[PDB]
């Protein structure tokens, strides 16, 4: 019994272990640019001033 | 909130009468806290760490920046109660302690300041909300002019603030100029390849970092610090301190800096020896408040920052709040009242204090020992943080000088306790007027946090876990 | 229970007025429990056994049944149990050794002693480093307090040397525990020896861990500060810091460093024995020259602990036991001649300075009895425990250098020196001129005393009894491949 | 290694040294009161032009001999170099405790220095956080941050050495009789 | 048990009230006051009140029985200290042979020396499960099991014959556990 | 009288606690059975020397080499050294 109940122990702790090397790797892992900056307007192509708009202004 | 609150407080404060003062602070008190306990649960949305950015792409909210915007309400609670309740009903403390019909109006526009500041997106944003602080920091310098120290602080804040901001200003002008751009998020990792912006982004981030006194632009501010009235005084070192560290800490402009190195190990350095020789409790705990912004200095180095600059700076917060009110409290056993504005000045006044009031003397010791950092007090898991962070990154020799910082910052926090656990001659027996019960138990709530706190450490990054990450 | 024993505190208190009855009490029942707890200890198993986690984030307030583990650790193996069982017999004569001594505010002074008593007690059931680095830094403001508080005329300048050389050391241990942590995401006692380290790093951590190791045994050369505190100090801050606090050091070696940095150890052991040897010699022979009675009892426990250092570091199993029945030993015989220098004589003649001490036996022959057989227990005396610790410390010290221990061999004739110099000046010639006749030793002094005395000679006679606590210790640590 | 070339970089710390004290001593011409002209700022520098060139031979000559005679980098050279600083900043008080006092310890303080990296802010690719770290795999040599379950023996002979206890074989196995 | 009393106290109180205080008290040193110094004193060690009052009562008669005691206390003792006798007896009489409990003996003598003697007991017999008896039967056991035959033996054969065994061959398995070594 | 299964280092996984702590006890406890056969040879040692006096030089020769063999090799040894070092490789 002093065996096993040890034994739980150990393996909380070791899962206690990989869930904090799981949450230092997910914090590091990139995120899209909608859950990091925008999420409606999700397209980060700016389209300036519409006044003078000029066929031709605009490249892909 | 915040802006309902300054447009009704400037009519309400306008038709009222001087006399009414206080009962208008008491007002704004409970509309702070029914904000913060009716409009908490938005924190909802930032699940997973999403972030939004608003107002055409000016402001950006996050789960970091609700957190700050909390903690700014809870300070802003905490310093207008000290205004709006006489510790004791005494004409000496009617002398001591009446707020200024605009003061509360200076303090709700100084602290829209800040949080815009701290949501700041663009260059424009930044610089508008950092100027609306400044501003609003020297008026609240000068709105007790009938003292001459404080007018005279006024006028060196307003010109040293007003050099620092122009090196802002022309900070983000050369950025500007060499990106055709306002905004920090059209940086990327291959424009910071490709161009050399160090000498750009320094210059903002020492233009920014001056405003709160790192060395070797400290002595101005300690000056400031020293020569305002006690309850300015408490308002004005933390606020600005926050909001500028905290867009610091957002930022993240300053990464494996050399410079920033250097002048956070001379930061540590002068803050910690300069306390020493300190007799004034005011300068004692202004070179307290520099070592600690040392210490969150060295936080701007490294990504991956948040949880220990938010757990420093809540800790420091609540400390710096529990040390100022038990100075505040042991007003009363004391002799000599130097002046109106200062009732106490000299650490050696509060000699004995043990013997008037054993139980502040217990706060106080808690308070420094939890600035000294002994576990398990919450200063203790502040540093220890601040250790995993830096250590992580490779920051060797500034982990040994942060140790030595803190052993010699001890002994001028240990001073405090020293004379207040010595023997007086003459102690009290009895007095009839009891200190206010709304302060006293602000005061018990604070130390029981310092006290208490790690006890939801588990739980508290359990939560940061799926808010940050 | 709680709310109930609350409101006994309470009222007791209300009535009373003084709380150290009750505090006696509570720490009587302390001791049973624990006696309790070791009768229904398992001894055939090298397993912790008593476990109990605190502060998880599933029970922050209770006891944790969770199968992910956030909070502190604590349990207890035959080795924290050994030490356990010296703390508890130790706290209420510590209690009873300030019965009638403290008069202005003693609520707060018995609250203060039994806090770091209770203090330390967890520190021995912590179980991962974080629990254990927390238990015991907690002490140091309660000393602090105590020290400044209740002590001597020098007591201020004591309070200081106690919190900051003791932070000092704690600084750079809590930098290995941060580089532990960060490096392996784990801290528990329970399975660090299962990680092994680069050598480099290794040998990096280990230098944190020791000097925080240098500083509380404490070793040469940063021991000055323990006479100044210990000369200062009330009697029950020195009954503890000499009984129990600096047990926590050996403690330490063997809990927290041994296990993990292993290789790092053997490669850095003929520094300790350096360091060791140098404690052991240059301490003695400092206490030669020592005016004060307290200074001197409190340089004699420095070298004590120099040869318990070089028992535990030697790589055998007969000197990690030495290490321990000496730890033990000192534990009963240190705290009963504090008792005599600063409880007694102290208490009589406000005044610790050796020119005015001479003959005290034509008055108070059962005072000068009683220095006898604690001297020669001090300088270890067979059939006292302080020989077999001595003894078993150096015949492992020299089967892992034969020259060092060989050369620690003359500890012996060193400790027989200072101490027989005090005691001969104390009992022998004619009756000072300085001093008027007191009262001989009182029943509580002598049953605090006499209670010291047969501890050491209970474990002098018949070490063994210690054995089926510790079989498994005596081989959980040694690397030999 | 290859040397450092001792004399130029010395003479380059020479110049850098003066225009430093140079700076130093505009600065405190600024700051100080009572009367002072444009000729006073060296009378009243308090040699502090000196102590910065000083300082600067010191330490940057003491160094590279010091590299180049042992062919090594390391905290070391920097314990050296930390050391003869503090012999020239230690003269200036005249006194030979003083001037020991100096040298020891400000070449302790240079050699922690040194053994930390010689770097104010971080070495970011040997740090842990850009480092492989955690448990190994299959049979992969150990690195500066990376933990094992068992490591080689033959590893442990070599690094420790053999004797007291470490041993190319396990007792019970050499000592079995067939 | 249950032994308060309130208006006994608040006449005690008055019954201090006409006496000085008790440092100056016996400074004297007329033999009535000393008599009723005797008497007030020896009120010290008439125990005045047990458990079933303190856990019930409240704070008023709690705080004026605390100060009783207080000033009872310092009379009791400071006759005792100046004079060099006991003040039972009721006029101050010397007998101080006996008689005399300090306020620690009960817990010392009954709860903490009975737990160090049980601990001391407890020692004793736990050593008995200690690893050298164990191992001594393990080896008897596999020599048994390896050479059945020597049971066939008298007993007093028997001994001699598993030491015989042992010396001859090497019982362990430290090197079987030793797998990798080869 | 318990007897507990013999668990070898070489080939349980080191994440099952319970293997390893049975591992560990078994190798202590070997070596404790090693002590025991020194401690019966020492024994019949003395008996031997006891019972031949001057003579014991001849008829306690094997003893006397058996025991001052087994001396350096008999002795408690820990297992740390075997759990963390891999004699293979
Ligand atoms: C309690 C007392 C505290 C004081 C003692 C601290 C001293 C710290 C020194 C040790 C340490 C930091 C360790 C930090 C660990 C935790 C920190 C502990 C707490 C810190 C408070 C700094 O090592 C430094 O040592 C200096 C020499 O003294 C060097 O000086 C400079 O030298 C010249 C430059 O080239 C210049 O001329 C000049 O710039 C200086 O002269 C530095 O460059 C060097 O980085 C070592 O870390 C590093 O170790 C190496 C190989 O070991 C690791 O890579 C390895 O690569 C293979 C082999 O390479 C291995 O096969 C491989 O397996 C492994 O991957 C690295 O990954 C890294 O980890
Ligand atoms: C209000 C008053 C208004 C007055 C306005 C007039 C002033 C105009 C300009 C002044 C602006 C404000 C000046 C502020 C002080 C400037 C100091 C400053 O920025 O830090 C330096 C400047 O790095 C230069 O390379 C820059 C080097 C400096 C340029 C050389 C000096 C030329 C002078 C010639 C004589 C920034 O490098 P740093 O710290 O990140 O250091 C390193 C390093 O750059 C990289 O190798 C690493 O990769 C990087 O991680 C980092 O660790
Ligand atoms: C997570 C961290 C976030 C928050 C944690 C902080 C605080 C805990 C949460 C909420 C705090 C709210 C507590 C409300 C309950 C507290 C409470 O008993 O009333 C008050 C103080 O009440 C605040 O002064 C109310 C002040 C509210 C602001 C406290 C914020 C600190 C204390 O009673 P009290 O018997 O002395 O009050 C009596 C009585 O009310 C009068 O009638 C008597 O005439 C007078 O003698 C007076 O003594
Ligand atoms: C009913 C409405 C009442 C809410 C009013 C809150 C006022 C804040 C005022 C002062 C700040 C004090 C510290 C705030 C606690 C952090 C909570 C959290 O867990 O912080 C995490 C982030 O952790 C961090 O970065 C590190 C935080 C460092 C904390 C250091 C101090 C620890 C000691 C505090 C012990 C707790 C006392 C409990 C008493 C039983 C954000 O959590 P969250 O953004 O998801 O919001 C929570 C949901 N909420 C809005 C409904 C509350
Ligand atoms: C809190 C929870 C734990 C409490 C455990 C003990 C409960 C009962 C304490 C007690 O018995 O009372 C202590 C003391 C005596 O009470 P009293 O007679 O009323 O004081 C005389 C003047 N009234 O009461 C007092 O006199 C209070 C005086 C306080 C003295 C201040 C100096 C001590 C500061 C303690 C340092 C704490 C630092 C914390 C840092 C970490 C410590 C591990
Ligand atoms: C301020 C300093 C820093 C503070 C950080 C740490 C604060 C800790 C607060 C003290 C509380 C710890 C002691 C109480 C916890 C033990 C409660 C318990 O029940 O232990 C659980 C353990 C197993 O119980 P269970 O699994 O439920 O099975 C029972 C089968 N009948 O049952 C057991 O095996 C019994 C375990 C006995 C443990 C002995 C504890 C001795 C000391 C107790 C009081 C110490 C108070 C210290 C106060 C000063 C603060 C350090
Ligand atoms: C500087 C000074 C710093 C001081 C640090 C002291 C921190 C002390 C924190 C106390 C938490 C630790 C309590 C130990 C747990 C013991 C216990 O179990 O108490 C009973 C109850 C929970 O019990 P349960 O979870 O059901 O497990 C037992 C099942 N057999 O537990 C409860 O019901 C909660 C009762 C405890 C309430 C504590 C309140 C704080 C003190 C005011
Ligand atoms: C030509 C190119 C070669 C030259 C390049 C070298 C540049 C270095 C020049 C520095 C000149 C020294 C500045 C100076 O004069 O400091 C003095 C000034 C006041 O000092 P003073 O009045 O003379 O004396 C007071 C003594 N109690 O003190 C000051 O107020 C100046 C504040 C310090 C200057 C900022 C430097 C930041 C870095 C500090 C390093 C911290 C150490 C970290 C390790
Ligand atoms: C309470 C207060 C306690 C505080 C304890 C003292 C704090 C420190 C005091 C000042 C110590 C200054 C140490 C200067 C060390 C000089 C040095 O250059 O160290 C470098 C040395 C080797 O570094 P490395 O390049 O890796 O060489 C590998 C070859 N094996 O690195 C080493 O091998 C270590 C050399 C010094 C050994 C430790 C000295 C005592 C610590």
């Amino acid at each position: 019994d002093i065996l096993n109940e040890e034994a739980k122990i150990v393996q909380a702790l070791n899962n206690q272990r990989e869930l904090t090397i799981k949450m230092h790797e997910l914090k590091r892992e990139e995120k899209d640019y909608a859950h990091s900056y925008s999420p409606l307007f999700s397209d980060p192509v700016p389209q300036g001033g519409s006044i003078g708009k000029a066929p031709g202004s605009s490249r892909e | 909130m915040l802006i309902l609150a300054i447009i009704s407080l400037i009519t309400f404060v306008s038709m009222s009468k001087l006399s009414d003062n206080r009962a208008i602070i008491r007002l704004i008190n409970i509309y702070l806290i029914l904000v913060l306990v009716l409009d908490s649960f938005l924190y909802l949305l930032f699940l997973n760490n999403q972030t939004y950015t608003v107002m055409g792409e000016l402001l950006i909210f996050n789960s970091f920046t609700f957190y700050i915007d909390m903690l700014i309400y809870f300070i802003m609670i905490v310093i207008s109660s000290l205004y709006g309740y006489n510790l004791y009903n005494n004409n000496l403390y009617k002398t001591l302690f009446e707020p200024k019909k605009e003061l509360i109006i200076l303090f709700l526009i100084n602290i829209l300041g800040a949080l815009l500041i701290v949501h700041s997106n663009d260059f424009i944003t930044l610089f508008v909300a950092i100027e609306l602080q400044s501003y609003s920091i020297y008026l609240i310098t000068a709105i007790y002019n009938s003292s001459y120290k404080a007018s005279k602080a006024s006028m060196l804040y307003f010109f040293m603030g007003g050099i620092l901001s122009i090196l802002i200003a022309y900070s983000i002008n050369t950025y500007y100029s060499v990106l055709n751009s306002y905004t920090l998020h059209s940086l990327d990792s291959l424009i910071i390849n490709t161009l050399d912006l160090n000498l750009i982004l320094i210059a903002l981030s020492l233009g920014l970092l001056f405003k709160i006194g790192i060395a070797p632009l400290h002595k101005w501010l300690i000056s400031i610090y020293e020569n305002t009235p006690i309850l300015i005084t408490i308002y004005i070192s933390l606020i600005p301190k926050i909001s500028i560290l905290s867009y610091l800490v957002l930022s993240n402009i300053s990464i494996n800096s050399l410079v920033i190195s250097i002048l956070a190990i001379l930061t540590l350095l002068v803050g910690s020896v300069g306390g020493l020789l300190q007799i004034k409790i005011k300068r004692l705990l202004a070179f307290s408040g520099l070592t600690n912004a040392g210490y969150m200095m060295l936080l701007l180095l490294l990504n991956n920052n948040e949880f220990s600059y938010l757990y420093y700076i809540t800790q420091y917060s609540i400390s710096h709040l529990a040390i100022f009110m038990i100075i505040i409290f042991s007003i009363y056993y004391i002799n000599y009242i130097n002046n109106q504005y200062n009732p106490i000045i000299y650490v050696n006044q509060l000699k004995g204090l043990i013997h008037d009031n054993a139980y502040l003397v217990l706060s106080m010791a808690i308070v420094v020992f939890s600035f000294i950092g002994i576990p398990p007090l919450l200063g203790f898991f502040g540093k220890l943080n601040i250790l995993m962070s830096i250590l992580n990154n490779g920051y060797y020799f500034i982990s040994i000088v942060l140790i030595v910082a803190s052993l010699i910052s001890a002994l001028y926090y240990l001073y405090l306790l020293n004379v207040s656990i010595q023997d007086k001659n003459n102690i009290l027996i009895n007095s009839n007027e009891t200190v206010s019960s709304v302060l006293s138990y602000i005061l018990s709530s604070l130390i029981i946090l310092i006290t208490f706190g790690f006890i939801y450490n588990s739980l508290i990054i359990d939560i940061f876990n799926v808010y940050f990450n | 229970i709680l709310l109930s024993s609350l409101y006994l505190f309470n009222r007791i208190l209300a009535w009373q007025g003084n709380v150290k009855h009750f505090y006696l009490f509570a720490s009587n029942l302390l001791l049973l429990f624990i006696v309790v707890l070791y009768i229904n200890f398992n001894t055939f198993s090298n397993s912790f056994q008593f476990n109990f986690e605190l502060f998880n984030s599933l029970n922050p307030f209770g006891l944790s049944n969770s199968d992910i583990s956030n909070g502190l650790l604590f349990g207890i193996d035959g080795l924290s149990l050994t030490f356990i069982l010296l703390t508890v017999l130790l706290i209420p004569l510590t209690l009873l050794g300030n019965w009638y001594n403290i008069n202005f505010n003693s609520n707060l002074y018995y609250t203060l002693v039994l806090a770091i008593g209770l203090v330390i007690l967890l520190n021995f059931w912590a179980l991962d480093y974080i629990s254990f680095y927390i238990l015991f830094e907690a002490t140091l403001p309660l000393l602090f307090i105590l020290i400044h508080i209740y002590g001597s005329s020098d007591s201020e300048r004591a309070s200081f040397y106690v919190l900051m050389f003791t932070l000092s050391g704690s600084l750079f241990m809590l930098l290995s525990i941060v580089v532990i942590s960060i490096v392996l995401n784990t801290t528990n006692f329970i399975n660090h020896n299962l990680f092994v380290l680069s050598l480099d790093l290794q040998t990096i951590i280990w230098l944190g861990l020791f000097i925080a190791i240098m500083v509380k045994t404490p070793l040469f050369p940063i021991h000055v500060w323990l006479p100044v505190v210990h000369s200062e100090s009330p009697l029950a801050g020195s009954m503890i810091l000499a009984g129990l606090i600096l047990k926590l050091a050996l403690y330490a070696i063997l809990r927290l460093l041994l296990p993990l940095l292993c290789e790092a150890q053997i490669l850095y052991t003929p520094m300790i024995y350096i360091i060791s040897l140098l404690t052991i010699i240059l301490t003695s022979l400092a206490t030669l020259r020592q005016i004060d009675l307290k200074v001197i009892i409190a340089y004699s426990s420095i070298s004590h602990m120099g040869i318990a250092i070089l028992g535990v570091c030697s790589n055998t199993s007969l000197g990690i036991y030495g290490s321990i029945v000496l730890g033990v030993a000192h534990g009963f015989v240190s705290p009963a001649l504090f008792l005599i220098v600063g409880g007694i004589l102290y208490d009589r003649y406000h005044i610790r300075i050796v020119n005015y001490y001479k003959g005290l036996t034509t008055y108070m022959p059962q005072l000068a009895t009683y220095i006898i057989i604690l001297s020669f227990a001090n300088i270890g005396t067979p059939l006292t425990g302080n020989f077999t610790g001595e003894f078993l410390s150096l015949q492992g010290g020299f089967i892992r250098n034969p020259i060092i221990g060989g050369i620690s061999c003359i500890s012996v004739l060193l400790a027989a020196i200072y101490q027989l110099k005090l005691t001969n000046k104390l009992t022998g010639g004619i009756s000072s001129i300085y001093m008027h006749r007191t009262n001989d030793v009182t029943i509580r002094e002598k049953f605090i005393m006499n209670i010291l005395i047969i501890s050491t000679l209970i474990i002098g006679i018949c070490p063994q009894i210690m054995y089926n606590l510790l079989y498994w210790t005596v081989n959980n640590y040694i690397y030999i491949i | 290694f290859h040397p450092y070339n001792t004399l130029g970089l010395a003479t380059q710390s020479a110049m850098v040294g003066l225009g430093a004290g140079v700076v130093a001593a505009a600065a405190r011409n600024s700051l100080a009161t009572g009367p002072r002209n444009i000729l006073t700022t060296f009378s009243k520098s308090g040699g502090v032009v000196t102590i910065f060139t000083g300082a600067s031979i010191a330490y940057v000559f003491t160094y590279c001999s010091a590299a180049n005679l042992r062919e090594r980098k390391d905290g070391w050279n920097h314990m050296w170099a930390g050391a003869a600083t503090g012999a020239v900043l230690g003269a200036r008080t005249k006194l030979v405790p003083a001037f020991i006092g100096w040298t020891v310890l400000c070449g302790a303080a240079c050699g922690l220095f040194g053994w930390t990296g010689a770097r104010f802010n971080a070495d970011r690719k040997a740090s842990l956080e850009q480092s492989p770290k955690g448990f190994v795999q299959e049979d992969a040599h150990q690195t500066f941050w990376e933990v094992v379950h068992r490591r080689p023996l033959s590893l442990t002979v070599e690094q420790l050495g053999e004797g007291r206890g470490i041993n190319a074989v396990p007792i019970a196995t050499a000592t079995e009789a067939p | 048990l249950r032994a308060y009393n309130e208006e006994k106290e608040l006449a005690l109180k008055q019954r201090l009230s006409q006496l000085p205080p008790p440092g100056k008290a016996f400074v004297t040193a007329k033999e009535a006051e000393l008599a009723e110094l005797a008497e007030i004193a020896a009120l010290y060690k008439t125990d005045r009140v047990g458990i079933l009052d303190i856990l019930l009562l409240g704070n008023k008669h709690a705080r004026l029985y605390r100060d009783n005691t207080a000033l009872l206390k310092d009379y009791y003792y400071n006759g005792r200290r100046i004079l060099d006798k006991i003040p039972v007896k009721v006029t101050w009489e010397i007998k101080r042979e006996g008689a005399e409990k300090e306020d620690w003996v009960n817990q010392m003598y009954f709860l903490y020396a009975p737990s160090l003697i049980l601990l001391l007991i407890v020692m004793v017999y736990k050593s008995r499960e200690d690893i050298t008896f164990w191992a001594k039967k393990e080896l008897d056991q596999r020599v048994l099991d390896k050479h059945p035959e020597i049971n066939d033996a008298p007993e007093n054969e028997r001994d001699a014959l598993i030491v015989e065994r042992i010396i001859a061959g090497d019982y362990d398995k430290l090197a079987s556990l030793q797998k990798k070594a080869t | 009288h318990q007897r507990p299964e013999l668990v070898s280092f070489d080939d349980i996984n080191y994440n099952d606690h319970k293997k390893v702590r049975e591992a560990q006890e078994s190798y202590t406890r070997e070596q404790f059975i090693r002590l025991e056969a020194l401690k019966t040879v020492r024994k019949a040692l003395e008996k031997c020397y006891e019972e031949s006096g001057p003579n014991h030089f001849e008829d306690c020769k094997n003893l006397a080499e058996q025991y001052l063999d087994m001396l350096p090799t008999h002795r408690l040894q820990g297992y740390l050294g075997y759990q963390r070092n891999d004699p293979s490789k």
